[PDB]
C-alpha cells in the first residue's frame, strides 16, 4: 500500500471506482460474455448462419469493454491471468484481419476463469483443491512408473500381432457377422481361425479400433495401457489379445494390471484423501 | 538353525530336491534342436544351485541359502522353455499325446520352481509389519 | 395417529406404485377415485389439525410445513385435468408432482428428518466447491464445441450420438466421459474426426485425458469433503466312555487334517465340464466325492460319539451328500463345502462378524437411498411408459406399420442390400412398470450402459410410436439428477459412513515411540577391513557410482522405449547385460558375498542379472539358428525404487497391511467360487455365437472362462449385456443333450436373480476389503511430519551404525559426537 510505483497522482486519476461496485458490472459483462459463447453454433468445414457472424462483432465490443478494464485498472496474480486472456484476444482480433485461425480461437474459452477470478470466496477453494493435490506426489509417481512398465511389458510381447483379420477371398472388406466388432485372426498357429465361409486371414490390416488400439509402438502402447487402467474396454483388449496370439498366456498382463490399477491406485489414493481431511478436520476444530 | 533347520524350509528342500531328481528323470526318460542346449543350461544350473546349497548348512554361511534359490528356480524356468520347444515341435514335427516325459517334465517345472520361490522367501529375513522392524537385520 | 396416517400414506403410495402401461380400464378407475377419495381425506386431516391446533401453527413447522402445499396442487391439478388439458406430457408431469404426499412418513419418522438437517448440512458446505465442478464442466464443454464441434462429418451411416455439435449435447458428451462410461468410444470418434492414428491426430487424445483425470480428482475432492468434513461432524456432535477321540478332536492332527480335507474337497465341483454331465472325467470326480463325504460322514459321527451353530451346517453339508445319490436344485445346493470353514481357522470368524455389525451400523442410510431409487422409478414410469417401443427400421412409427420385410444396405452401400423382416422389438431396459423402473435405474447408478438409455429416452415419441431422432433433448435432465444424486451424492455419504465409523472403532505420539525405544536394536553397515579390497569398497558405497547406475538404468529403459514394429535392440542390450554384470561382480568383491546377500535389493539384483544373462544366451542361439524371458530387462528399472524414499515407503506400508486381514480378501475368493459353480450350473450348455455376449473369449464352460467372467462383471464391464446373454432362450451347443424341437430352452430367468445379487455383494466386499485396509494404515495416513515421527528415529537408527560397525551394545560416550548430528525434533 501506499505507493504509485508507475508514476505520480496526475496519472491514477480514473481510479475512483475501482471502489465502487465494479465487482458486480465486468463480472455481469463476464457472464454475459460466456453466454454468448454457448449459443454459438459451430458448422461443418467453414459455414456459418447469421448468428454466429452477430456474435463475431459481438466478440468485438467485449474485448473493447475488457481492455477499457484492464486500462482502468492498469494505473492504481491473478490479473496475470486477466492480462494474458486479453492479449490471445487482441492477437486473435489483429490476425483474423491482417488475412483480409481455429488455434487462436481455441483460447477464447478460457474467459469464465475470469468468473472464479471475480468472487473471492472461490478462489479459497481452488487453492484448497490445489494445496490437497500436493500429497499425492509419491501415488503419482508410482501411476507413472507402473504405466510405463505395463506399456514396455505390452510392447515387447505383443508388437505387431494384431494385424490380420479374415477378409472376403479376393477382397478388402473385412468380414464380420452382424454385431461382431472387428477383431483379429490367425492362420495356423494358437489364434482363432474364423469361419465366415467366404473369409480367408491375412495380413496387412491397421488395427481394431481404425488402428488406434494395438501395441506396435510405445505411444499407442501407453495409450492401451491408460485406458485398461481406467478399466474402461479392457476387457476388449484382453479378447483382441486372447483370440490372436494365443488364449493362455494373455490373461496374466490383463489380469494383473487391473489389480494394480483396481486395488493400489484406488486404495492409495483414497487412504491418502482421507488422511489429509482428518488433518483438515483437526486443524479447523482445535482452534 | 532359525533359516536352515526350521521345519518350514527343511521339507521345502526336501521337496526340491525330489524335483532335482525328477528333472533328471524326466531328461534321461525319453518317452527342436536347441531343446538339448536349454536342458544342459538347466542341469548346470542344479549343480551350480546345489554346490552352494550344500555349503549352506555347514560353517554357518546361510545366507548362500539365497542365490541357490535363485538357480533352482532358473533350473526350472529353462526346463518349461525346453517343454515349450516340444509342444511347438509336436505343432511343427495324426495324434499326439504326452507320455511320461513331457508328465514328469510339466511335475517337475512346478514343484521346481514353487520350491525355489518358497525357499527364498523362508531364506529372505522378514517382512517388517511394524515401524522399527527392517529388512536386513541382526538375528 | 401415526398408525391412523400411516394406512392412508400407504394406500396412497400403493396406488402410486400401481400404475403400469396396458392396465385395465378398471384400474384406472380405481387410481383416480382412490386419488380423489385421498385428497378429500388429507384436505380432512389437515382441516381437522388445522382448528385443532391454531392458525399460527401451520406455516412455520417445517416438518408439516407443505401439507397445505399438498392439498392446493391436488387441487390445482384437479381443476386443470378436469378441463380441456392437451399434451398428455402435461398430464404426464402433473401426476409426477403428484408423487410429493409420500414425504409425511419420512417427516414423522424422527430419524430420517436428522439424516435430512444432515445432508442439508454437507450440501450447504459444500454449495461452492460443487459450484467450481459445474464451472469447469463448462469449460470443458465449451472446448469440446472448439476442438470437435461439426468435425463429425464422417462419410458413412453409423450413428455418433454422443457428438459435440450444439452446447446441450456438449454437455451432455462431456458428462458422460466424467463418469467414467463408454469414453473410449468418445475419445476414437473425436481420433477419426481428425486425419487419424498419424503424428498430429492422435495428439486430440488428451483432451479426454486431463478431462478424466483432473475432472474426477475435483470429483472426488468435492464428494470426499462432505463425508470427511460434514458427516464425520454429525457423529463428532453425537459423541459430545466316549473319551477314545475325545484327545485328538481337539488336537492339531484332526483339526489341521480336516481343514486341508475340504480344500480339495471344494476342488472336486472346479474341475468339471457342465456341457455333458456323463464322461470319462466326471465319473472320476464323482468317485472323489464320495471318499469326500464318507470322510466327513466319520467326522461327524466321531463328533457326536461325544456331545449331543456351525455344527448344524456341518451337518447339513454332509446330509445332503447322503441324497445326492427336483433333480436339477439339489446339485444345485450341493456346493456348501466352503462355507464351513468360517469355524475352523478361527480367522473367518472376526471378519464374518465384523461384517456382520458393520451391515448393523449402515441402515438409516440405505433405507433412504433405496426409497429414492423407488421414487425416481414411479417418476420415469410416469414420464417414458411405453415408450421406448422402436420398429426395426426407424421409418416405421406403429406396430400395425413394422410388417413384412425391409433392406439393409451394408457399408451405406446402396448396390449391396439384403433383405431383413422387420418385427416391434420392445427394448431391453424399459419403463413400463415400477419393476422395470427400478431394473432399469439399478444399471444407470452403475454407471454402465446409461447413455443407451438417454439416447433412448431423448428419442422417446407419444406412448406407443416408434423413436423420433432428437424429440426430447430436455429428457436427459432426469438422467443427469438422478445420476448427481444416488450414484453420486448418496453413494459418497454411504461410503463417509463407513469410513467415519472405522476411524471411531479404529496423546498419540507417546504411544508409538516408547515402542520405537525398547523394542528396537542397533543397525547393520558391514563396513569391512583390509584395505586391500576397501579400496574398491569405498567407491563402490560412493554417491557418483549409484548417480551412474541410475543414469544407465534409464538410458536402458529409454533404449528400450525405442522400439517399433516394421539391429539395434540386439547389441545394446549386450552392452547393457554386460555394464550390469560388471556392476554385480564388483559388488560382490567389495562385500565378499557378506553384505551382497544381507540386502535385499542385490538378492533382487542378482536374480535380474542372471536372468538377462540367460535371455541373452538364448538369443545367440536364436540368431544360431521364450518370449518371457526377455522380461527379465524390463524389470532391471524396478530397482530405481532403491532411493525413492517416500515411494518404498508407501509401498512397504500399503504392503504389510494386506498380509494383516489376508481374511477379508478369503470372502471374495469364497464369493468367487460359489458363485462360480453356480454359473456353470445354471448357464453352462449356452451355444458360444460370435456377436453376442456369450462368446469363445467370455462364458461359463469351463471353470476359469467363468470365473473371468466373473471378474469382468465385478470390476464394472458391460455386465447387464450378459444378464441378457443368458436369459431363457439362447440356443443350446449342440454337444448337450435336448429332444428335437427342445433346442431354445438355455439360461433361465433366474439370471436376473443371479447377476444383480452378485454386483450387490461383491461391490459390498470390494469397499470392506477396501476400507479394513485404510483403517488398518490410519497410523501413515494421518502422520504430521514435523512433531514427531519413526523418520526421526529411522534417520537416527542408520546414524547410529554409521560409527558402531557391529552391534556390541552400546558404544563408547565418545560417540556425544553424533548427538551434534540428530536434529531438534529429536535432541
Ligand atoms: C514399479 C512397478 C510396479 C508394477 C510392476 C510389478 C508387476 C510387473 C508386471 C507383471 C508382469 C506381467 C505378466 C507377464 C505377461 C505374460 C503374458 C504373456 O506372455 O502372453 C503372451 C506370450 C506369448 O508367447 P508365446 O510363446 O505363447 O507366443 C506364441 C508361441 N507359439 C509360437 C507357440 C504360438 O505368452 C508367453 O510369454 C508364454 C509364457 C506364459 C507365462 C509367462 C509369463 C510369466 C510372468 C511372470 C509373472 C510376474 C509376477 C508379477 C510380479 C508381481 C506384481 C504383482
Ligand atoms: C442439475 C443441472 C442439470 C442441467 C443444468 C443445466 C445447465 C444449462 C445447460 C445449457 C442449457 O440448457 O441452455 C443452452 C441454451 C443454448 O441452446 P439453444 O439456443 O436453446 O439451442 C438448442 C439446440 N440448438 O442457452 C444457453 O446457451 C445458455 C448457456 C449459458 C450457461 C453458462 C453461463 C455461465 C454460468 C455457469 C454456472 C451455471
Ligand atoms: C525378492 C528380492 C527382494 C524383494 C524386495 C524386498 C526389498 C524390501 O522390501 O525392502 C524393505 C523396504 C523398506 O523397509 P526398510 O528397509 O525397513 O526401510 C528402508 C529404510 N527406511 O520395503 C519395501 O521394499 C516396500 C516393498 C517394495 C516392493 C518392490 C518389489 C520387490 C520385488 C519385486
Ligand atoms: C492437471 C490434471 C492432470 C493432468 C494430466 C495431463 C496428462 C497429459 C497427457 C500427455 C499425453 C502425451 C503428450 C505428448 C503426446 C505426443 C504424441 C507424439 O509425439 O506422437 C504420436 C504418438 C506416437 O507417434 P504417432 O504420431 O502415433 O506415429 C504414427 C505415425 N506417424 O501416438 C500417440 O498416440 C501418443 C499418445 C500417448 C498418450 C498417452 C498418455 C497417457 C498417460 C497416462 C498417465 C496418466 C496418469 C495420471 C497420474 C496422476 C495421478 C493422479
Ligand atoms: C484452452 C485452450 C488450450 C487448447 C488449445 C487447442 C487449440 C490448439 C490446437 C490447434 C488446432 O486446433 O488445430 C490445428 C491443426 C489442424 O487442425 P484444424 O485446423 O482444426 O483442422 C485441419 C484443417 N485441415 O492441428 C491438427 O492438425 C489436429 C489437431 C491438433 C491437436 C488438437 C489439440 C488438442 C489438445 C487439447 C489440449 C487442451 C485440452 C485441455 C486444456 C486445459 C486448459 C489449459
Ligand atoms: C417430485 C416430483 C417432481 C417431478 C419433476 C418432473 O416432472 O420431472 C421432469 C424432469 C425432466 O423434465 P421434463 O418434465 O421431461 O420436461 C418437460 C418437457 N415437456 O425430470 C426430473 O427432474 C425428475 C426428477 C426431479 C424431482 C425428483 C427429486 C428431486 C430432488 C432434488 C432434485
Ligand atoms: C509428477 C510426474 C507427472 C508426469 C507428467 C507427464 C504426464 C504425461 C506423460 C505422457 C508421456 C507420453 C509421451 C509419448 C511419447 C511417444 C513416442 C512416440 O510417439 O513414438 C515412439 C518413438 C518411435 O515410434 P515411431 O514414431 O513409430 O518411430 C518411427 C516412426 N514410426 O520412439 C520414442 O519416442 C521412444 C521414446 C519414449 C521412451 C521413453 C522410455 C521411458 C522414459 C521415462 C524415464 C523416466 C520418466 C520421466 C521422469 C518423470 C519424473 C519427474
Ligand atoms: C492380496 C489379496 C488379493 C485379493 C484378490 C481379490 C479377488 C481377485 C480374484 C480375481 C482373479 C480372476 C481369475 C482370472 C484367471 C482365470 C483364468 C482365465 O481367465 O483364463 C482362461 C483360460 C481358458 O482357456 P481354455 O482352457 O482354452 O478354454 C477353452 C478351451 N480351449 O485359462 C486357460 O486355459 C489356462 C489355464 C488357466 C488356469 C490357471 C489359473 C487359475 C485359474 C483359477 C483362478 C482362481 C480361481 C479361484 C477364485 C480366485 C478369485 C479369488
Ligand atoms: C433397490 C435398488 C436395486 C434393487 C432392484 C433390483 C432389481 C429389480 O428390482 O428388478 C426386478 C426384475 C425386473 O426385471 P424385468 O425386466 O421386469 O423382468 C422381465 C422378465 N422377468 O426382476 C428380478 O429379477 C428381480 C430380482 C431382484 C434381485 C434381488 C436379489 C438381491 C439379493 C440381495 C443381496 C445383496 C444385497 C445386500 C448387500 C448390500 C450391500 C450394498
Ligand atoms: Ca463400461
Amino acid at each position: 500500500f501506499c505507493l504509485t510505483l508507475q508514476n505520480p497522482l496526475r496519472k491514477a486519476c480514473i481510479s475512483i471506482v475501482e471502489w465502487k461496485p465494479f465487482e458486480t458490472i465486468i463480472l455481469l459483462t463476464i457472464f454475459a460474455n460466456c453466454v454468448a459463447l454457448a449459443v454459438y453454433l459451430p458448422m461443418p468445414e467453414d459455414d456459418n448462419n447469421s448468428l454466429n457472424l452477430g456474435l463475431e462483432k459481438l466478440e468485438y465490443f467485449f474485448l473493447t469493454v475488457f481492455s477499457i478494464e484492464a486500462a482502468m485498472k492498469i494505473i492504481a496474480g491473478w490479473n496475470v491471468l486477466d492480462f494474458i486472456i486479453v492479449f490471445l484476444g487482441v492477437f486473435t482480433a489483429i490476425l483474423e484481419q491482417v488475412n483480409v485461425v481455429k488455434a487462436l480461437r481455441a483460447f477464447r474459452v478460457l474467459r469464465p476463469l475470469r468468473l472464479v477470478s471475480g468472487v473471492p470466496s472461490l478462489q479459497v477453494v481452488l487453492n484448497s483443491i490445489f494445496k490437497a493435490m500436493l500429497p499425492l506426489f509419491h501415488i503419482a509417481l508410482l501411476v507413472l512408473f507402473m504405466v510405463i512398465i505395463y506399456a514396455i511389458i505390452g510392447l515387447e510381447l505383443f508388437k505387431g500381432k494384431m494385424h490380420k483379420t479374415c477378409y472376403y477371398i479376393g477382397t478388402d472388406i473385412v468380414a464380420t457377422v452382424e454385431n461382431e466388432k472387428p477383431s483379429p485372426c490367425a492362420r495356423t498357429g494358437s489364434g482363432r481361425p474364423c469361419t465366415i465361409n467366404g473369409s480367408e486371414c491375412r495380413g496387412g490390416w491397421p488395427g481394431p479400433n481404425h488402428g488406434i488400439t494395438h501395441f506396435d509402438n510405445f505411444g499407442f502402447s501407453m495409450l492401451t495401457v491408460y485406458q485398461c487402467i481406467t478399466m474402461e474396454g479392457w476387457t476388449d483388449v484382453l479378447y483382441w489379445v486372447n483370440d490372436a496370439i494365443g488364449n493362455e498366456w494373455p490373461w496374466i498382463y490383463f489380469v494383473t494390471l487391473i489389480l494394480l490399477g483396481s486395488f493400489f491406485i484406488l486404495n492409495l489414493v483414497l487412504g491418502v484423501l482421507s488422511g489429509e481431511f482428518t488433518k483438515e478436520r483437526e486443524k479447523a476444530k482445535s482452534r | 538353525m532359525s533359516p536352515t533347520e526350521a521345519p518350514k524350509v527343511r521339507v521345502t528342500l526336501f521337496c526340491i530336491l525330489v524335483g532335482i531328481v525328477l528333472a533328471m528323470t524326466a531328461v534321461v526318460s525319453d518317452h527342436s534342436i536347441s531343446a538339448a542346449a536349454i536342458s544342459v543350461f538347466s542341469l548346470g544350473f542344479l549343480i551350480m544351485g546345489t554346490i552352494c546349497a550344500l555349503m549352506a548348512f555347514r560353517k554357518k554361511r546361510d545366507y548362500l541359502l539365497r542365490p541357490a534359490s535363485m538357480f533352482y528356480v532358473f533350473a526350472g524356468l529353462c526346463l518349461f522353455v525346453s517343454l515349450e520347444v516340444m509342444r511347438q515341435s509336436v505343432k511343427r514335427m495324426i495324434e499326439y499325446y504326452y507320455s511320461w516325459s513331457f508328465a514328469c517334465a510339466c511335475a517337475a517345472f512346478v514343484l521346481l520352481f514353487l520350491g525355489g520361490i518358497s525357499l527364498l522367501l523362508f531364506s529372505l529375513p522378514r517382512m517388517p509389519q511394524n515401524p522399527w522392524e527392517s529388512c536386513m537385520d541382526a538375528e | 395417529f401415526y398408525w391412523l396416517v400411516i394406512l392412508i400414506v400407504a394406500l396412497n403410495t400403493l396406488s402410486i406404485a400401481s400404475e403400469h402401461h396396458n392396465q385395465p380400464l378398471w384400474l384406472t378407475h380405481l387410481q383416480d377415485i382412490a386419488n380423489r377419495v385421498l385428497l378429500s381425506l388429507f384436505t380432512i386431516e389437515m382441516l381437522l389439525k388445522m382448528y385443532g391446533l391454531g392458525l399460527r401453527q401451520y406455516f412455520m413447522s417445517i416438518f408439516n410445513r407443505f401439507d397445505c402445499f399438498v392439498v392446493c396442487s391436488g387441487i390445482l391439478e384437479l381443476l386443470l385435468v378436469e378441463s380441456g388439458a392437451m399434451t398428455p406430457l402435461g398430464i404426464s408431469v402433473l401426476r409426477c408432482i403428484r408423487l410429493l404426499r409420500l414425504f409425511k412418513i419420512t417427516k414423522y419418522w424422527t430419524s430420517l428428518s436428522n439424516l435430512v438437517a444432515s445432508l442439508l448440512n454437507s450440501i450447504r458446505s459444500i454449495a461452492s466447491l460443487l459450484l467450481l465442478l459445474f464451472l469447469f464442466i463448462i469449460i470443458f464443454a465449451l472446448l469440446g464445441m472448439q476442438l470437435f464441434g461439426g468435425r463429425y462429418d464422417f462419410e458413412d451411416t453409423e450413428v455418433r450420438r454422443s457428438n459435440f455439435d450444439n452446447f446441450p449435447q456438449a454437455l451432455i458428451s462431456v458428462f458422460q466421459v466424467l463418469t467414467g462410461e463408454d469414453w473410449n468410444s468418445v475419445m476414437y470418434n473425436g481420433i477419426m474426426a481428425y486425419g487419424g492414428p498419424s503424428y498430429p491426430g492422435v495428439l486430440v487424445c488428451i483432451y479426454f485425458i486431463i478431462l478424466f483425470v483432473c475432472g474426477n480428482y475435483i470429483l472426488l475432492n468435492v464428494f470426499l469433503a462432505i463425508a470427511v468434513d460434514n458427516l464425520a461432524e454429525a457423529e463428532s456432535l453425537t459423541s459430545a466312555v466316549r473319551v477314545l477321540c475325545h484327545r485328538i478332536v481337539n488336537a492339531t492332527w484332526f483339526t489341521n487334517f480336516i481343514l486341508l480335507f475340504i480344500l480339495l474337497s471344494s476342488a472336486a465341483l472346479a474341475a468339471e465340464d457342465p456341457i455333458r454331465a456323463e464322461s470319462v472325467r466326471n465319473q472320476i470326480l464323482g468317485y472323489f466325492d464320495i471318499a469326500f463325504t464318507s470322510v466327513f460322514t466319520v467326522e461327524i459321527v466321531l463328533k457326536m460319539t461325544t456331545y449331543g451353530y456351525f455344527n448344524i451346517l456341518d451337518l447339513l453339508v454332509v446330509a445332503v451328500s447322503l441324497i445326492s445319490m427336483v433333480v436339477k436344485i439339489l446339485r444345485v445346493l450341493r456346493v456348501l463345502r466352503p462355507l464351513r470353514a468360517i469355524n475352523r481357522a478361527k480367522g473367518l470368524k472376526h471378519v464374518v462378524q465384523c461384517v456382520f455389525v458393520a451391515i448393523r451400523t449402515i441402515g438409516n442410510i440405505v433405507l433412504v437411498t433405496t426409497l429414492l431409487q423407488f421414487m425416481f422409478a414411479c417418476i420415469g414410469v410416469q414420464l417414458f411408459k411405453g415408450k421406448f417401443f422402436s420398429c426395426n427400421d426407424l421409418s416405421k412409427m406403429t406396430e400395425e406399420e413394422c410388417r413384412g420385410y425391409y433392406y439393409v444396405y451394408k457399408d451405406g452401400d446402396p448396390t449391396q442390400m439384403e433383405l431383413r423382416p422387420r418385427q416391434w422389438i420392445h427394448n431391453d431396459f424399459h419403463f413400463d412398470n415400477v419393476l422395470s423402473a427400478m431394473m432399469s435405474l439399478f444399471t444407470v447408478s452403475t454407471f454402465e450402459g446409461w447413455p443407451q438409455l438417454l439416447y433412448r429416452a431423448i428419442d422417446s415419441n407419444e406412448e406407443d410410436m416408434g423413436p423420433v431422432y432428437n424429440n426430447r433433448v430436455e429428457m436427459a435432465i432426469f438422467f443427469i439428477i438422478y445420476i448427481i444424486l444416488i450414484a453420486f451424492f448418496m453413494m459418497n455419504i454411504f461410503v463417509g459412513f463407513v469410513i467415519v465409523t472405522f476411524q471411531e472403532q479404529g496423546d498419540k505420539n507417546q504411544r508409538q515411540c516408547v515402542q520405537y525405544a525398547l523394542k528396537a536394536r542397533p543397525l547393520r553397515c558391514y563396513i569391512p577391513k583390509n584395505p586391500y579390497q576397501y579400496q574398491v569398497w569405498y567407491v563402490v558405497t560412493s554417491s557418483y557410482f549409484e548417480y551412474l547406475m541410475f543414469a544407465l538404468i534409464m538410458l536402458n529403459t529409454i533404449c528400450l522405449g525405442m522400439q517399433h514394429y516394421h539391429h539395434i535392440s540386439d547389441i545394446l542390450n549386450v552392452a547393457f547385460t554386460i555394464i550390469f554384470t560388471l556392476e554385480m561382480i564388483l559388488k560382490l568383491l567389495a562385500f565378499k558375498a557378506r553384505g551382497y546377500f544381507g540386502d535385499p535389493w542385490n538378492v533382487f539384483d542378482f536374480l535380474i542379472v542372471i536372468g538377462s544373462i540367460i535371455d541373452v544366451i538364448l538369443s545367440e542361439i536364436d540368431t544360431f539358428l521364450s518370449a518371457f524371458f526377455r522380461l527379465f530387462r524390463v524389470m532391471r528399472l524396478i530397482k530405481l525404487l532403491s532411493r525413492a524414499e517416500g515411494v518404498r515407503t508407501l509401498l512397504w506400508t500399503f504392503i504389510k497391511s494386506f498380509q494383516a486381514l489376508p481374511y477379508v480378501a478369503l470372502l471374495i475368493v469364497m464369493l468367487f467360487f460359489i458363485y462360480a459353480v453356480i454359473g456353470m450350473q445354471m448357464f453352462g450348455k449356452i451355444a458360444l455365437v460370435d456377436g453376442t455376449q456369450i462368446n469363445r473369449n467370455n462364458n461359463f464352460q469351463t471353470f476359469p472362462q467363468a470365473v473371468l467372467l466373473l471378474f469382468r462383471c465385478a470390476t464394472g464391464e458391460a455386465w447387464q449385456e450378459i444378464l441378457l446373454a443368458c436369459s431363457y432362450g439362447k440356443l443350446c451347443d449342440p454337444e448337450s443333450d435336448y429332444a428335437p424341437g427342445e433346442e431354445y430352452t438355455c439360461g433361465t430367468n433366474f439370471a436376473y436373480y443371479y447377476f444383480i445379487s452378485f454386483y450387490m455383494l461383491c461391490a459390498f466386499l470390494i469397499i470392506n476389503l477396501f476400507v479394513a485396509v485404510i483403517m488398518d494404515n490410519f497410523d501413515y495416513l494421518t502422520r504430521d511430519w514435523s512433531i514427531l515421527g519413526p523418520h526421526h528415529l529411522d534417520e537416527f537408527k542408520a546414524i547410529w551404525a554409521e560409527y558402531d560397525p557391529e552391534a556390541k551394545g552400546r558404544i563408547k560416550h565418545l560417540d556425544v559426537t553424533l548427538l551434534r548430528r540428530i536434529q531438534p525434533p529429536l535432541g
